[PDB]
């Protein structure tokens, strides 16, 4: 996220009646690095039938 | 384009582009166009076979006469025609009714002024409806005469089709007017009209002077004044800037950060005043004295008791106290809330309070000025940067009545009027606007956007009337934080 | 099918032979009647109506909004919409990929007539509805397209707006509209029965055609989308390069004179 | 959400984000299907898989028809991302080719499934023009292991975006698609996919040979 | 879906009944069964029943996102889907569909369109938060009667119904529970209620269309048999108010300004008595309620 | 131009009193007429029902239509075809306002009058007339359903082969009981009163006026057609268009006059153009007012 | 916001309090390939009609020995707005319940007992709305039909009045709608029976006769121009 994430503007919305302009959060992901999935290993089953 | 549809009955269509957000929106208006236009006066012979039915069961009547105000020649009995500056400019000379007895409002006159100030609208129409024998104002539509309409042309501005149509409204009504010698003045205070008649273009037409009406005048002639709008009158009241808009944008996040380091940002609480909007203090413990915040841009989009990171101004700005008091009574009260929709309302965000303040107004900021430059006692001043915490609540209220049209059922924006005297009046949009009116209102807040001058405000909850005791103190339970609900059922156990 | 068993064969004799005479009977290079009506909504930037002489008749409308484009790289969206078909049957969606790609930017068209400062472009929102088909609708609206986008209106910008002129939205003069010039391309379809190459095929036509193919003009030459298609499932055969060849010919000849007829009306 | 289907929330967004060719040949591999077949080309721009099953012909009773008709799905890949459109245009272009090769006469009230998967395609440096000789491959090794009648088999090249499609040893065309290539590419490309169909003809025929 | 195959003769019978001017329920033209609702255990559960004829309404919301066009405002959504419990002619959500789109519309055109639930104040945060608030409307019998039944389930539902207490402090939403503090009801602006009249003709539609007799039979509250026969319709709603909130006419038999308004006229008595048995019905269930809450006031005298 | 015809517009969507053309407006009050068709009433005031003109058709004063759906009766002779084949009869699309019904003791049949058919199956009936096909069938009883029961039962009746399609409103061609007949160039044209048209070469059994039992409804087109015979047909077709565009009948003689006058122009496809369409037309109505009819 | 009305008797289009908004129509704009067609303008509300069939239907199931089936498809085009219509709305409930709503009225007006066996299909095309919509679609029903040759007893004809109080104000356009309570209504021949009220807003019973009445009157005025449009048609195609 930028710097003042809870002050960039929205302004995607038009053709209102109030609202049309407003604080908004946005946040692009970059998987230039990606940290691996921290999960719980004696939870995972296999299944049979 | 014009084009026959019935006896004494064509259409025509204006196209026009209206913008919200890059929306690019052709609009299409159909404007009929009849004959059947009353002039609505007793100089007229033809008038009584022109008027029509109506709603109310009932030719409409005359209210002006076929004896209007009278001055020396070439003047003689005349009908005076206002312009759009001048229905700003001198709305009290117009409330008073000693000197403005026998007024044509042209309709195109009445649009433009509409949309900057509702207030001044609705007051003025008051005055039509409330009009007896002194003060006579009646609107003349030439938007739907067949004989006064314009066409809008490649190569120019609305400005000047505005100015052409009110031209060509008195040297038709003027002609009409000769068999019974009526003449028609307009008293005009835009300069696209006053040099329009210097550089000679024509000369159908008495054209007058706002101040130079005034001026022969004797009841109104030094008593009661105007500037132009900004024609030749340029703000040095208080104001410097030709615009309310833009409050600014605040410090960065870092910028900040490193500004609290090496201590050149300081922070404490705003208390604003509950005399002042524009005067609030905060509290900064390195000194023992309250450091102003004055100013619509020093302020920075605050709110009560907010924590606030000030940076100071030199010793060179720093003021002495000031001795006048705001409320929501008698100041932005001929300023209206932004239209942001509509298919000939604004969609701008800017040119709706350019300037529409009162006369009384503008003394008083003035006054406050003249004081302020032989006050003393000249201490610290600031400006707020951030805020760096925020302190909103459910905020009690009652709706305006003149930013509203109680008839209208229309979903009407409207500003609540909140009864803590240390944040202005909040803008809302809301299609239960006569039914709110009667009841004391909660809204909340949502935002403050940097393009308006007034929070976005939304309608929470009612409360009942405001001749209710009950609801009273009720309101005064939810604005300071006082449950009232029975304890609740894991109490009990 | 529809026709009889009789009625196709006599077409296909009719037809591969070499005259090549026909329910019109018109020789290889020639159109039948169609009429362009402009410009009857006021609300629209441009609007178009075409009526051909099969009955078949399709309604093109062009709406628009000023956008920021570079979060974009679309600038005409094709939405095509047949009656009595719903918005998800497979000729439909075909339909709208082959207009989409025909009026793609920067290919055979205009991405630059459709921008009005170096940051902003117009997205130009093409809206086509079909109000009676019952033969391929793809030429019609291609030629409706042409005349609507020599009709298509635009905002004309209050002041030259830089790029760095404020940095906020352009915003447009109230009343005076720029004319907008481009030049669409023009789909023209060519129809194959034996060895014999004919321009513009009529229902029946297309009936009993082995295969068309679609080919487009853009700015007087011939240029990509090329496709061919098969019209009809039950009439069906393969054809030779020498027979491509000479269709690719016959369109750089007779192409021309028909968009300057279309052009002015 | 949706009542055919759990969609999970559904205010949230997606992420922002931050010959030349081997044709190796597979078929019957997997059943449930009366004839399936892969393709992965791999080439030094891109490296891709199809699968392909076909499904019947099926009785479509309750009706009569002329003849028979093919029926195509598209399925968007698990590694790339396609309009809807374009696979509709697609699946429309490959019907009309298979309308041609297909023969129809054999089988009243016929419809035949036809399902390409365009699975993985994978670059390691439009798109959708050349997957074409790889669907057009796939599908039609499927159509002859089933044991539906064929005039040849029909087979492409792609040469500069340009995909030209033949049967009879490159003698008659079945279909042309040009999108996005230079003008005036004709000779160079028919001249070059020509040599695409002709070595991709025999190594179909060949995978056939296995059985 | 299969529908039910009534004979000549029943179509015959039910016709001569109301023109000798009786009711196979031994009712009058005018007179509306007796509606009993009956509240939960929860907030918003209400079963209501009509004689027979059985809905039953359950109030649920949640967070959600506001629309485009008004972002002001809230969302009001009302399932009327209907499964086999009333016959087979309502079968798997939809299939025709064509009277839930009728009552679906009906009851949005009356709650949200012109009021009878707050929607202003639905909005937690303008363009960002709000509360959608679902009536899911569940008939499980039904013998005619279906909008007049149903509006009351919507309007008893909401009425009884309760949402969480919410404190927001930025665009951060503190979500509190049901026994940690306790949970706010809605605003109501009015009471709509309908009554539905069903027109039978005693002629055929070629004498009735250019004839200005009236001798046409006005029945309110059908029954199945009746709902199936009936030749035309009036669906009326109004509030307890002498207004009219929302009219649904269209198709079935004509009918004079004068004969419309007398229908209205009539219904205005028979909604203001529904509206009584709803308040007074109201108020003892949540006497039970409110019997300790009674004790714990915050709100005393000084 | 040269290649292509535009007539050529912009700026806009598109470019008295007369007897009772609305329904809810007083015909008549007499109890004695308009009792029949396009009426409806309470009591004897009867108030129309379509929209036309009123007119005495057989012993009744009666609004009779402006222009609506093709309507059989008894004697009329129809080109029209297959919709459906099913186990017992064959539905009929002769554009009226349902199908009309043509099976199996109502049709000669390939193969000898009657045979090469020893049972019903859906098949059978299948095999000589398929979903499509065209063939020229008279009206045998017209039923008050709006359905008409069809028979083909001569050896000219039955297919139509050999010729190219043609239609038109069935209200701008004359009405009578046969309209099928030679014309020069040895074309003939097979013309009902529902306004299809065939016209085809002069095959054996329209040649021995001045023929077929094993073609009667048997698949089979003549390689034996030939350029200018094809040509013939593509012209006189055009004609035609050219009465239908200019809304009035369709006779014999105004065909051959037409056909005649269009050959100032020698190219066969400049015989559609407007402009000669309304020429054309203007030919024809010039020669009705010198003859004098 | 602006005015919806004055004493003046003047709007913000210009009309007075019984005037009508322009009507145009034309009828006959498919006559190769539909059996009836008229377009239809009321203000900007700019409307087609197609009527195709009587025809059998292929379909057993939609074949009726009583009657014909009637099929209304009302269809709504995504440039009708101002702006590109983002939403579906062939497949929503607004639009299924025009729908409901004009084939019951339209099949007991139009005798579908003297097509039996047919399907009938009724195909409106709107191109743009500007407001007073709702009566307007049932207004080019009424002249498709009369032209195609489908039987009939009268004409429907569909009128709006919006009430500004006591006000009431025949036609309406967008602003109108948004601003205040609209009645809809329609009248089925010169008789004084409603066919067709529809109400979405407040409207006082107490008032509800002042709307109606005039509204009564008001519909009279919108079906002698149908008539008068017919038979300057109708006289054209019998001189011929």
């Amino acid at each position: 996220i930028d710097e003042r994430a809870s002050d960039l503007r929205m302004t995607i919305r038009t053709r209102g009646r109030s609202a049309t302009i407003r604080e908004t959060y946005e946040i692009i992901c970059d998987q230039t690095k990606s940290v691996p999935l921290m999960i719980n290993a004696k939870n995972i089953a296999f299944a049979s039938n | 384009r014009r084009k026959r549809l019935a006896d004494g009955l064509s259409v025509t269509q204006k196209v026009f582009v209206r913008s919200r957000n890059g929306g690019a929106t052709k609009i299409v208006r159909e404007h009929y166009l009849r004959s059947d236009i009353p002039c609505l006066s007793r100089s007229c012979t033809k008038c009584p076979q022109i008027v029509v039915p109506d709603a109310q069961n009932e030719l409409p009547k005359f209210i002006l006469s076929d004896s209007p105000l009278e001055l020396s020649a070439p003047i003689g009995k005349h009908y005076v025609v206002l312009d759009t500056n001048v229905v700003l400019q001198a709305i009290d000379l117009l409330e008073n009714p000693n000197c403005f007895f026998d007024v044509i409002v042209p309709q195109i006159v009445l649009d433009e002024v509409r949309n900057k100030s509702y207030p001044v609208y609705t007051r003025l129409r008051t005055l039509c409806r409330d009009s007896d024998d002194h003060k006579r104002f009646i609107v003349f539509h030439n938007e739907f005469s067949e004989h006064t309409f314009v066409e809008r042309l490649p190569n120019e501005t609305i400005n000047d089709r505005n100015n052409r149509a009110i031209r060509k409204t008195c040297q038709w009504y003027s002609e009409h007017l000769k068999p019974y010698d009526i003449n028609v003045v307009l008293v005009t205070n835009d300069r696209l009209n006053r040099e329009a008649a210097t550089k000679e273009v024509e000369s159908n037409i008495i054209t007058k002077s706002l101040v130079q009406y005034i001026e022969l005048l004797p009841n109104a002639d030094d008593i009661r004044d105007s500037i132009p709008q900004m024609d030749s009158f340029d703000k040095d009241l208080e104001r410097d800037t030709f615009s309310d808009f833009t409050f600014p944008e605040y410090y960065s996040t870092a910028r900040v950060m490193g500004g609290l380091k090496n201590g050149v940002l300081y922070q404490g609480n705003i208390q604003i005043s509950e005399y002042n909007f524009l005067e609030g203090s905060v509290s900064l413990p390195r000194f023992s004295k309250p450091v102003l915040i004055v100013g619509q841009k020093n302020l920075n989009r605050a709110f009560n008791g907010d924590q606030v990171i000030v940076e100071l101004l030199p010793q060179s700005e720093w003021k002495a106290p000031s001795s006048i008091v705001l409320d929501s009574e008698h100041f932005d009260v001929n300023d209206n809330p932004d239209i942001e929709a509509g298919d000939d309302d604004d969609n701008n965000e800017s040119s709706s309070n350019t300037t529409v303040i009162s006369d009384k107004q503008r003394r008083l900021l003035a006054k406050d000025a003249m004081i302020a430059q032989r006050s003393k006692k000249i201490q610290p001043t600031a400006k707020v940067v951030y805020i760096q915490r925020r302190s909103w609540r459910q905020y009690v209220g009652q709706l305006a009545p003149s930013s509203v049209d109680p008839q209208s059922s229309s979903t009407q924006n409207v500003f609540v009027i909140l009864m803590d005297k240390c944040l202005p009046k909040v803008r809302i949009r809301t299609r239960r606007a006569a039914e709110l009116l009667d009841k004391r209102i909660v809204i909340s807040i949502d935002s403050w956007p940097t393009t308006h001058k007034y929070p976005l405000g939304h309608f929470v909850r009612d409360l009942g009337t405001i001749e209710s005791a009950q609801a009273e103190t009720e309101a005064l339970l939810l604005e300071h934080d006082v449950e009232y609900r029975p304890f609740s059922k894991k109490v009990l156990e | 099918m529809s026709l009889s068993v009789a009625e196709k064969s006599y077409l296909y004799d009719s037809l591969a032979s070499t005259p090549s005479i026909r329910p019109d009977g018109r020789l290889p290079h020639q159109f039948r009647p169609i009429e362009i009506f402009t410009d009857f909504l006021p609300s629209s930037n441009g609007s178009s109506r075409i009526i051909a002489s099969d009955g078949s008749e399709c309604i093109v409308s062009i709406k628009s909004k000023v956008v920021d484009h570079h979060v974009e790289n679309e600038l005409l969206q094709v939405d095509v919409d047949i009656a009595g078909q719903r918005d998800d049957a497979l000729v439909v969606e075909t339909i709208t990929s082959l207009l989409n790609k025909v009026l793609k930017s920067g290919s055979g068209v205009d991405s630059s007539k459709l921008q009005l400062t170096k940051k902003y472009s117009f997205k130009i929102f093409v809206d086509v509805l079909v109000i009676s088909s019952h033969s391929h609708p793809i030429s019609l609206i291609s030629f409706a397209i042409y005349s609507a986008l020599n009709s298509t209106y635009l905002p004309k910008l209050i002041s030259a707006f830089d790029d760095l002129e404020v940095e906020e939205l352009p915003t447009f003069h109230d009343y005076d509209m720029v004319k907008l010039d481009i030049n669409p391309p023009l789909v023209f379809i060519l129809a194959v029965v034996g060895n014999n190459m004919l321009l513009d095929p009529a229902a029946n036509e297309s009936e009993v055609a082995n295969n068309g193919l679609i080919i487009s003009w853009s700015n007087g030459k011939i240029t990509s989308p090329i496709r061919s298609v098969a019209l009809n499932d039950s009439n069906v055969k393969s054809f030779k390069p020498h027979l491509l060849k000479q269709g690719l010919a016959m369109v750089e000849k007779y192409a021309p004179d028909v968009v300057r007829s279309l052009e002015n009306l | 959400q949706d009542r055919r289907r759990l969609l999970g929330p559904a205010a949230a967004k997606p992420m922002a984000f931050s010959s030349e060719q081997e044709l190796s040949l597979h078929t019957g591999f997997i059943e449930n299907c009366n004839g399936s077949a892969l393709v992965e080309a791999r080439s030094l721009g891109h490296q891709t898989s199809l699968i392909s099953a076909v499904y019947g012909p099926r009785s479509i009773r309750g009706s009569f028809t002329s003849q028979g008709t093919i029926s195509i799905q598209l399925k968007n890949g698990l590694l790339e991302k396609y309009n809807t459109n374009e696979l509709k245009e697609v699946s429309s272009f490959l019907m009309g080719i298979f309308n041609s090769v297909v023969n129809l006469s054999r089988y009243p009230k016929s419809g035949i499934d036809i399902f390409v998967y365009l699975t993985y395609d994978k670059d390691l440096t439009s798109q959708i023009s050349s997957l074409i000789p790889h669907c057009i491959t796939s599908i039609t090794l499927a159509l002859a292991d089933a044991g539906i009648e064929l005039v040849d088999m029909a087979g492409a090249g792609e040469a500069n975006g340009t995909v030209v499609s033949f049967i009879k040893n490159g003698e008659e065309i079945v279909g042309f698609w040009k999108d996005d290539g230079d003008d005036e590419d004709l000779l160079e490309c028919l001249d070059r996919c020509k040599e695409q169909y002709n070595r991709y003809r025999d190594l179909m025929i060949s995978c056939l040979m296995n059985q | 879906a299969k529908d039910i195959e009534i004979s000549a003769s029943e179509s015959k019978f039910i016709l001569e009944a109301l023109r000798q001017n009786y009711r196979l329920d031994g009712r009058s033209f005018d007179q509306f069964r007796d509606v009993e609702i009956t509240f939960g255990k929860e907030f918003g559960d209400v079963s209501v029943k009509m004689g027979n004829t059985k809905v039953h309404c359950r109030i649920s919301c949640q967070i959600a996102q506001p629309y485009e066009d008004r972002p002001f405002e809230g969302l009001f959504v009302i399932s009327t889907e209907i499964s086999p419990m009333a016959g087979s002619q309502f079968e798997n959500g939809n299939i025709t569909g064509e009277d839930e789109v009728l009552c679906s519309r009906i009851i949005e055109k009356s709650v949200r369109r012109s009021g009878a639930l707050d929607v202003e104040g639905l909005c937690i945060v303008a363009g960002s938060k709000c509360w959608a608030v679902r009536a899911d409307v569940h008939f499980l019998d039904c013998d005619g009667g279906f909008i007049d039944a149903s509006c009351i389930a919507v309007m008893a539902g909401l009425m009884h119904f309760k949402k969480p207490d919410i404190t927001v402090h930025g665009e951060q939403i503190i979500v509190h529970p049901v026994n940690e503090r306790e949970p706010v009801p809605l605003g109501i602006l009015h009471i709509p209620i309908c009554v539905t009249f069903s027109f039978f003709n005693p002629q055929d539609t070629e004498e009735n269309i250019k004839g200005e007799t009236n001798s046409e039979i006005s029945i309110i509250d059908a029954t199945l048999k009746e709902e199936l026969l009936r030749d035309g319709v009036l669906t009326v709603t109004l509030n307890k108010n002498r207004e009219v909130v929302q009219v649904s006419k269209a198709g079935g038999l004509p009918m004079d300004a004068l004969t419309l308004m007398k229908c209205c006229h009539e219904a205005y008595s028979i909604i203001e008595k529904i509206t009584d048995q709803i308040l007074q019905l109201l108020k003892e269930d949540s006497e039970k309620r409110n019997k300790y809450a009674a004790m714990l006031t915050s709100e005393n005298a000084r | 131009s040269e290649v292509i015809t535009i007539t050529k517009r912009n700026g806009a969507f598109q470019n008295s009193d007369s007897q009772i053309v609305t329904p809810g407006e007083l015909v008549t009050d007499d109890p004695i007429w308009m009792r029949g068709h396009g009426t409806y009433f309470l009591d004897n005031m009867t108030y129309s029902s379509v929209a036309g003109t009123v007119s005495r058709v057989n012993r009744l004063l009666s609004v009779i239509p402006l222009k609506g759906r093709y309507a059989p009766e008894t004697g009329d002779h129809v080109v029209g075809r297959i919709a459906e084949v099913g186990n017992k009869r064959w539905k009929v699309d002769i554009g009226g306002k349902q199908h009309a019904v043509l099976m199996l003791g109502s049709v000669n049949l390939p193969g000898g009058i009657l045979r090469r058919k020893s049972e019903s199956d859906e098949l059978q009936m299948r095999s000589f007339l398929k979903e499509g096909d065209l063939l020229n069938a008279e009206v045998q009883s017209l039923f008050q359903d709006g359905s008409a029961s069809l028979h083909t039962r001569s050896l000219k009746y039955g297919k139509l082969r050999n010729g190219m399609f043609c239609q038109v409103p069935s209200s701008l061609i004359v009405r009578a009981k046969n309209h099928t007949h030679n014309l020069p160039g040895n074309i003939t044209v097979v013309l009902g009163v529902n306004g299809y048209i065939w016209l085809r070469k002069t095959s054996q059994m329209d040649l021995a006026r001045d023929e077929s039992s094993w073609q009667i409804y048997s698949d089979e087109n003549d390689p034996s057609i030939s350029n200018n015979i094809r040509q013939a047909i593509c012209r006189y077709a055009n004609v035609i268009k050219a009465l239908a565009f200019c809304e009035i009948g369709i006779t014999q003689q105004r065909i051959v006059s037409a056909y005649e006058a269009s050959m100032v122009y020698s190219n066969v496809g400049e015989l559609i153009e407007k402009n000669v369409m309304e020429s054309i037309g203007s030919d024809i109505l010039t020669a009705e007012k010198m003859r004098g009819n | 916001r602006l005015e919806i009305y004055s004493p003046e008797g003047l709007r913000l289009d210009g009309r007075r309090w019984n005037e009508l908004r322009r009507f145009e129509s034309s009828i006959n704009t498919h006559p190769h390939a539909a059996d009836g067609s008229s377009y239809m303008e009321q203000g900007n509300n700019k409307i087609i009609t197609l009527v195709k069939g009587p025809k059998e239907p292929r379909l057993k199931s939609q074949m009726d020995t009583s009657k014909a089936l009637l099929n209304v498809s009302v269809n709504i085009t995504k440039f009708s707005k101002f702006e590109r219509s983002k939403s579906s709305h062939k497949n929503e409930r607004r639009v299924l319940e025009i729908q409901t709503s004009l084939v019951r009225m339209f099949e007991k007006n139009v005798m579908l007992n003297i097509y039996p066996r047919t399907v009938i299909d009724i195909e409106i095309h709107v191109l743009e709305q500007d407001g007073g919509i709702m009566g307007s679609l049932i207004n080019g029903i009424t002249l498709a039909l009369i032209d195609a040759g489908i039987s009939m007893f009268d004409y429907i004809s569909g009128i709006s009045v919006g009430l500004y109080d006591t006000t009431p104000l025949l036609d309406t356009n967008s602003l109108e709608e948004n601003a205040m309570s609209t009645v809809t209504l329609g009248v089925v021949g010169k008789s004084e029976k409603l066919s067709l009220l529809l109400v979405e807003d407040k409207i006082p019973l107490d008032r509800l006769e002042n709307v109606l009445a005039i509204g009564i009157a008001g519909a009279h005025r919108v079906r002698d121009l149908m008539d008068e449009e017919l038979r300057k048609h109708a006289q054209k195609r019998v001189s011929n």
